[PDB]
């Protein structure tokens, strides 16, 4: 009797630890693309401008 | 407590400079103590004794 | 006989395990969209600004 | 007739929280290794060099 | 019958559920004061100081 609860709440298990590493995945692209951004234009901007001859 | 495991490796392993050694002192229970270390590039007359990790 | 009763709570068993696991898959949910909201708009926040030029 | 499968399914609860132990304490023994390594042989090389005399 | 031991196992597993979380809250107790005071104590320390002046 008790063995066949203890097969269908380790599914469970399962699933919800496989949606919570989705969120930390996911998010870590999310900001993989800022994070890049970020530093190249702030490079381009303090290197780059005009001198008046 | 602390206490220090004694070996003499003279002729059993050859520790001339730049050589990696690798090992672990393994319990009856409980996990293992893991050594690793690599011996230096240059040994002095002046400094016999040698902290190695 | 005793083969009765066994059955019989067998099925509470399974049930009961059903609804166990159902708060955990329903929770996942909710904490789903809370969280990834909680990253988007924090990131937001520090990459923006303005600055006065003259 | 209940308590006969408790005692059961319990053992394996146990064995199984054993061998994800294993893991965290293994991976986390492999690591140690390479973390000093690599803060030590960083330091050796930024700090040493020759000069032109 | 079996239903009888269900609930008697029932009683147990309740129990021992709670014994398992009860560790969990009394140790997030005793490290919340530790970190509370290792925090305060370090910026203290950086902060502070003293300079001759002449």
């Amino acid at each position: 009797a008790i063995g066949i609860g203890t097969l269908i709440i380790f599914i469970a298990m399962v699933l919800v630890a496989a949606v919570a590493a989705a969120v930390l995945i996911n998010t870590s692209g999310f900001l993989q693309q800022k994070a890049m951004a970020t530093g190249k234009e702030s490079t381009e901007q303090v290197a780059s401008g005009l001198l008046c001859s | 407590d602390i206490v220090a495991i004694c070996l003499n490796v003279s002729n059993t392993l050859n520790l001339k400079p730049r050589t990696k050694v690798t090992g672990a002192v393994i319990p009856e229970f409980g996990a293992p103590a893991v050594i690793s270390f690599t011996t230096p590039a240059t040994y002095l007359d002046t400094q016999h004794i040698i902290e190695l990790q | 006989a005793i083969g009765i009763g066994t059955l019989i709570i067998f099925i509470a068993m399974v049930l009961v395990a059903a609804v166990a696991a159902a708060v955990l898959i329903n929770t996942s949910g909710f904490l789903q969209q809370k969280a990834m909201a909680t990253g988007k708009e924090s990131t937001e926040q520090v990459a923006s600004g303005l600055q006065v030029i003259r």
